[PDB]
RNA sequence: GAAGCAGAAUUCGGUAAGCGUUGGAUUGUACCCACUAAUAGGGAACGAGCUGGGUUUAGACCGUCGUGAGACAGGUUA
RNA sequence: GGUAAACGGCGGGAGUAACUAUGACUCUCUUAAGGUUAACGAGAUUCCCACUGUCCCUAUCUACUAUCUAGCGAAACCACAGCCAAGGGAACGGGCUUGGCAAAAUCAGCGGGGAAAGA
RNA sequence: AGGGAAGUCGGCAAAAUAGAUCCGUAACUUCGGGAAAAGGAUUGGCUCUAAGGGUUGGUAACAACCAACUUAGAACUGGUACGGACAGGGGGAAUCUGACUGUCUAAUUAAAACAUAGCAUUGCG
RNA sequence: GAAGCCAGAGGAAACUCUGGUGGAGGCUCGCAGCGGUUCUGACGUGCAAAUCGAUCGUCAAAUCUGAGCAUGGGGGCGAAA
């Protein structure tokens, strides 16, 4: 029935279902719950933003599209103060799905490349490797990298997300600042 | 067409009779006995739509409104317009009558 | 349950369970020859959907 | 109910809980394991005969059939 | 013939095969029900009549075993 | 080294121990799956209504046979033959022994026996 | 005749239904079906009526001429029977099973067998 | 009775409903044809070294069929017995 255990251990129980589960719609359901509990409740965190965002960040790079959609709404429900001081583990997350194989997750990853610079872009543009990097992934998956043989040069909607993600880094890296 | 011809005549398949109907019609008395003598839920549209000349229990007021125009009805009206056979008629016929004093 | 079978047949308003039958028979169309409802064949589809599952029904556990 | 039934058999017996169907079972890892612990318990000898019983459509065969994967 | 066998209904035993000893339900596989006076037991088969199971040529499927051809603890269909 | 929509198979880790392989012994986790079966079928099974000679329980009619006649006309099979009873150690008897008995020539059926199954 | 599966391993066989018009048609469902679901009312003959057209000709919305088959309605009338012979679905509740249409053991097995679409894998520039 | 098409009633449109038209489908009843499900069927030294009757499956297609040609036995061919 699992009535009888508190809504903690409904919280911690389902963000383990939703980090170890073999089944797409179930790990899309404990997302989508614990997803309406932080937006009901922000103060329904008993593990914490630290926490929740350890477990839920390899989740980036999977392979269920509806997970990764639900995953992106938990990130916007999630708070943007405690969002803040962790941008770099984040960051390096978007760079792995960035360089992950799947077009579809690499607009996914964008999509919370976008959400994490919309909550924090000072930390982004300012933390160690959040500038350069970024930028070296940005031209990897582009491919606008500057023995006798030429290389030939590397759909459209994919690649409108991707200029238009770069050009909001670039716009947040170089915003007048007052 | 009849349904199974071949055992119409059979006790078991015996219809009412014209002196019968006749009976049902001048007297609502002995149609109620013949009426309590089937059991009102087996029959079509629980007994509401009952045809006296015919005999017969129809399961809607459309099937009864369509059997009044059919030739069965019709001979049904004209054999009770001309009177059924009775054991008076037999007496009169063999010219015999009854003598109660 | 009673709003159990009223939900499953889509059937309500009967007193007995002879009258529920034969308004199960009318409806379903289980007429037999001359008019007549079929209560025996509508009484064994009610008992195959009772131990089949199709009629949701339970025991209640005891109280401690 | 079926919480309070575990409740009152589990005071008995050992007890699981199952749905016996071959695409959507459940229980089926905790049957599993505890076959797997009796098996532990008995490997002195070669194999264990595991038999059921029970009234006749309370999905025995279909037990098997989930326990089996065919 | 005997028995607390009053009568009724019987029980046990004896002579006796003259005369009868039925109709049905159940195959997820020999006992129930009723009528009747009663529904006794066997042999002539069991030391080339017909028809259902044991039962099993060739087709096919599942289960166990085998590397395999295949076999079987088996189960099903024609 | 890789590979299980290859055949297959259905757990893991730690402690102990330290050539090689084994095992044993404890301790501890012990899970993929809970809140479309239509249509079609000389496929297999159970039941209900109707229905009737399936049965109670058999009766009657028609045609073609079977029957008789004119003509025509085989085959299978065949040691010899064909009534039983009891005995005939090799649980066999149609011939032997001992009895019952036993009368020409035939016709239609019949399936006990003999015979008869590319047996 | 009466009974209506009491027969039989087993409704084997036979009987029952059947054409056309009209009323009406449930669960389930891949929404396409199921479905002729189921369950009912009628059908002969005769005498009539009504509707559905063509050609030619200056409100032609009219005249003349010509033509054949359907459809609907009404009265009368015979009756034991009216798809009068012939022709011609019995139906329903479920279960297992193979997706379906199709194919095979000529001469004992037509089937859960084979094939089929769909799915997946392998090798090869 | 599938697309396509016509008209009417709505709906701002998209579309919704109704009445038609149309004639698709390895759809269906069914004649020929093709096949061979069932019958204590007929026949059993038969009309027949596989036939006959009723019944049944399919019938616009993975349907039926002729002639010419190709594949020849430690081979072929096989919707596979
Ligand atoms: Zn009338």
């Amino acid at each position: 029935t699992t009535e009888g255990l508190d809504s903690a251990e409904l919280f911690k129980q389902n963000l383990t279902l939703a980090v170890n589960a073999k089944s797409d719609n179930q790990r899309r359901d404990a997302l989508a719950y614990v997803t309406n509990q932080l937006s009901a409740n922000p103060a329904n965190n008993p593990v914490g933003t630290v926490g929740v965002l350890t477990k839920v960040l390899p989740l980036i790079t999977d392979g269920a599209s509806s997970v990764r959609v639900q995953l992106l709404k938990l990130f916007r429900t999630l708070p943007p103060q405690e969002v803040r001081p962790h941008a770099e583990k984040i960051l390096l997350y978007i760079r792995g799905g960035m360089t992950h194989l799947s077009n579809d997750v690499r607009t996914d990853t964008l999509n919370v490349l976008d959400w994490l610079l919309e909550v924090a872009g000072d930390e982004v543009v300012s933390c160690p490797g959040g500038w350069l990097k970024t930028l070296n992934s940005f031209s990897s998956m582009l491919g606008w990298n500057p023995k006798g043989w030429t290389s030939a040069p590397k759909g459209p909607e994919s690649q409108a997300k991707q200029i238009q993600v770069l050009a909001k880094f670039l716009q947040t890296g170089f915003r007048p600042e007052e | 067409g009849v349904f199974a011809k071949r055992t119409m005549t059979k006790t078991r398949r015996r219809l009412r009779d014209l002196d019968q109907i006749e009976r049902d019609l001048r007297s609502p008395r002995h149609l109620q006995q013949y009426k309590e003598t089937k059991a009102a839920e087996d029959l079509p549209g629980l007994g509401l739509y009952y045809c006296i000349e015919c005999a017969k229990w129809f399961e809607s007021e459309t099937s009864l409104v369509g059997h009044r125009k059919g030739k069965p009805h019709k001979r049904r009206l004209k054999q009770l317009k001309e009177g059924a056979y009775t054991h008076e008629e037999a007496m009169a016929a063999i010219g015999y009558r009854i003598d109660n004093g | 349950k009673q709003h159990h079978m009223e939900r499953t047949y889509e059937l309500r308003g009967w007193k007995d369970h002879i009258e529920f039958l034969e308004m199960l028979a009318r409806k379903s169309g289980r007429l037999l020859k001359g008019g007549e409802p079929d209560v025996d064949g509508v009484a064994k589809q009610v008992l195959n959907d009772f131990m089949r599952g199709k009629i949701p029904w339970f025991t209640p556990a005891p109280e401690p | 109910q079926a919480a309070a039934w575990i409740r009152i058999l589990q005071k008995d017996h050992p007890t699981c809980a199952m749905r016996a169907s071959i695409t959507n079972p459940f229980g089926r890892g905790s049957l599993i394991d505890l076959l797997r612990q009796f098996s532990v318990l008995h490997k002195d000898r070669k194999q264990i005969s595991v038999g059921l019983i029970g009234y006749p459509n309370v999905g025995k065969s279909s037990i098997i059939n989930a326990l089996r994967g065919k």
